[PDB]
């Protein structure tokens, strides 16, 4: 029983593209500051709280995801020297703790807690340890815009050093072997690669690389194991391909205090290339070149024009990482079929020596060096919360033991059960999917059904795990899906290729074909599937419902990129070119103006058969402030979907709601507990009320 | 460095 508020369009706001006249009658939205906008979001909150307040299951969500949240989780641990550092949370802190040890099962000492910074707004998104384990550097966000400031705290005694660096981002603090400073890459008051100096003021810093002809291009830096060479990686967009320059610091007459002349090892952006391990100037690298699936392989600086395959690519099996551990061995982390394998191998000649195949889930956050002797990971899935696993490669490399284990209170894993399994798409390529849910349920149609995807970037989803997930599954009957489409890069980069660009519409065809076979196999039914996904998975969300709205009988989109047309002018979305295209060229803007969610909405009862057809109940969730995705892509579609299918009629057949959840004072980056937990119980309530599912 | 698997 539902009062949506007004809302100007401007009929005077048209361009052309290349003979193609597009109207753009909420342009005044893409300024956040103007009293129309703001006025806009309030009236959009004000919809959203009334229709929020009709879902009554909210309030029984957010309680059990909060129960289920609540245990204890130690992240992985890493050494430097002779203690260990590690991020803990008691359950429901905003933010995890940064905390250090001597001994594994030693006394936690605290050496820095975000949640008494701003309530635990945002937590630690840099943090690096100098090599003495004297030096914590870290970044903390000063207000909810993407900037950090570095400072360094004392391990000691928890005592801060006068060195303060502004103007960075996402840069990393890289240490040098000699505790004197540590290389970082800020941005001046065209991304530079600095060094920084313990106990000197950010001017002094000493400049490695800037390139003012090539402004947008951006930088990752690394120093390898044995601290001789500084790697400067140089990346442009968000493609999977980078440079490599090397400097050999053992040659420099003084110390970085002279000054840059780097070795160009790679000078080119056609392959990817990350640095393994070294001896001397002999590299191993991991990359793509010749190689979709990827490989290693091995090159001495001294003669570089010679490549050499030290581990070939595998004819099935994505090489996601590697990692140098316990002196002459190799850690690869397979993907294979969409789930992790590990192999131990030996670090000169490349032979497997062991090959541990892992359950469904996801391991990761592999951060051993080469000289320690004991590797520590993470593995979590959809029913296992977090084991952090050890593996002893000195006294015992064939079992991996469990070193730390959260345990979800009040919850049984032996009620569920998660399969893969493998459906058609529209062009014949299969698709693999994870299914989660009760066991023994019979494939009735009956079930409600929710799907998650993204589709794009190179980026593999793993079925991890998510606790509001479980209270879906349990409290309300409900079937969960993890569809792993195209555009991703589970299959390698020919998979990531077959969803891009000219192919980005097979990404949404792959994952409107899942839900057909969810459908078809008894799982749900037409009307009862819900679909979630965020950024370009909201896009993923938004272009599905336009496409076959039919299919689904809720729909949640969060910071999506709904404006193909003009995504490239705003914030950072100039590097996302790569996979989307750009509509200043015209083949591109053919590709784009088909599915450009704003573009391509319009009313399914006009479609002859059709007539029974309504989309779906459509939650669009953003911050007001997000930099990223700027929320003007969420706030446009709300914009159209409410005329086209609303306001432009007198007693429309859309009954289905369609809201903005819309989070405020909010960043994309950082989402405290509790917040997060607010958002989820959010659109789960919403979710539960529009498929009409009860509570359990 | 998520704070809770929500
Ligand atoms: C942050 As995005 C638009 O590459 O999913
Ligand atoms: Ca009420
Ligand atoms: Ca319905």
């Amino acid at each position: 029983p539902l009062h949506y508020p007004p809302v100007r369009r401007d009929e005077t706001v048209v361009d052309d593209y290349f003979g193609v006249k597009v109207a753009d009658p909420y342009r005044w939205l893409e300024d956040p500051n103007s009293e129309e906008t703001k006025e806009f979001v309030d009236n959009q909150e004000k919809l959203a709280n009334s229709v929020l307040e009709e879902c009554e299951l909210i309030d029984k969500f957010k309680q059990k995801i909060i129960d289920f949240v609540n245990f204890p989780r130690c992240g992985v641990p890493f050494r430097r020297a002779n203690k260990y550092f590690h991020f803990y949370n008691s359950g429901l802190q905003a933010q995890n703790v940064f905390q250090m040890q001597d001994d594994l099962d030693g006394k936690p000492e605290v050496l820095y807690d975000p949640n008494l910074r701003e309530g635990g707004r945002s937590g630690l998104s840099l943090y690096s340890v100098s090599e003495d384990a004297k030096y914590f550097a870290f970044g903390i966000h000063s207000g909810l815009t993407e900037w950090v400031t570095i400072k360094i705290l004392k391990t000691e005694d928890r005592s801060y050093l006068p060195d303060t660096l502004e103007w960075v981002k996402f840069s990393p603090a890289i240490w040098t072997h000699d505790n004197k400073g540590f290389f970082y890459c800020p941005y001046p008051p065209n991304q530079e690669a600095r060094y920084h100096f313990l106990g000197t003021d950010q001017s002094e810093d000493i400049l490695l690389w800037r390139d003012l002809e090539n402004p947008a291009h951006h930088l990752k830096c690394q120093i390898t194991d044995d601290g001789k060479y500084f790697l400067l990686y140089i990346l442009d967009g968000c493609d999977d391909a980078n440079k490599v320059y090397c400097l050999d610091l053992t040659k420099l007459p003084n110390g970085l205090e002279s000054f840059a002349p780097f070795m160009k090892l790679i000078d080119s952006f056609d392959a990817s290339y990350t640095a393994i391990a070294n001896d001397g100037s002999v590299f191993t690298f991991q990359t793509n070149k010749d190689a979709p699936r990827k490989k290693l392989v091995r090159v001495d600086l001294n003669n570089p024009s010679v490549w050499t395959d030290l581990v070939p690519e595998s004819k099935k099996d994505l090489l996601e990482s590697a990692h140098a551990v316990n002196e002459n061995q190799l850690i690869l982390r397979y993907l294979s079929d969409v789930k992790h394998v590990l192999e131990i191998r030996d670090l000169e000649s490349g032979a497997l020596q062991h090959r541990l195949p892992i359950d469904i889930g996801s391991v990761d956050g592999i951060t051993a060096r080469r000289r320690d002797s004991v590797v520590f990971f993470k593995f979590t899935s959809i029913l296992t919360p977090g084991i952090v696993y050890q593996c002893d490669l000195k006294n015992d490399p064939t079992q991996l033991k469990i070193f730390r284990e959260s345990v979800v209170p009040d919850f049984d894993r032996s009620e569920f059960e998660v399969k893969q399994v493998f459906v058609p798409s529209k062009d014949g390529t299969k698709i693999p999917i994870f299914i989660a849910a009760r066991k023994g349920i019979s494939l009735d149609g009956s079930h409600p059904c929710e799907m998650h995807g993204y589709g794009g970037f190179g980026i593999n989803m793993m079925p991890t795990f998510s606790a509001s997930r479980i209270v879906f599954l349990k409290h309300l009957g409900g079937v969960f899906c993890l569809a792993n489409i195209r555009g991703g890069g589970e299959y390698g980069e020919e998979w990531h290729k077959a969803g891009f660009r000219d192919k980005k519409q097979n990404v949404f065809d792959d994952f409107i074909s899942a839900a057909e076979y969810l459908i078809s196999s008894g799982y749900t039914k037409a009307r009862r599937v819900a679909i979630e996904g965020g950024s370009n998975g909201g896009l993923l969300v938004a272009a599905c419902i336009n496409q076959r709205p039919d299919l689904f009988g809720c729909a949640e989109a969060n910071c999506g990129v709904m404006d193909m047309l003009r995504f490239h002018k705003f914030t950072l979305g100039y590097l996302w070119t790569g996979d989307y295209g750009c509509s200043d060229k015209e083949e591109e803007f053919k590709w784009l103006i088909k599915y450009s969610p704003i573009h391509n909405v319009r009313r399914p009862w006009e479609q002859p058969g059709n007539e029974e057809t309504q989309y779906p109940a459509t939650m669009i969730l953003t911050a007001d402030h997000d930099d990223r995705v700027v929320p003007l892509h969420s706030f446009k579609l709300l914009a159209t979907m409410q005329h086209v299918l609303c306001t432009s009629l007198e007693d429309s057949p859309q009954k289905n709601p369609i809201i903005a959840r819309i989070q405020r004072k909010a960043a994309a980056y950082g989402r405290a507990t509790m917040t997060q937990i607010a958002e989820v119980a959010d659109r789960y309530g919403f979710m539960a009320k529009a498929l009409e599912a009860p509570w359990i | 460095n998520a704070s809770a698997p929500v």
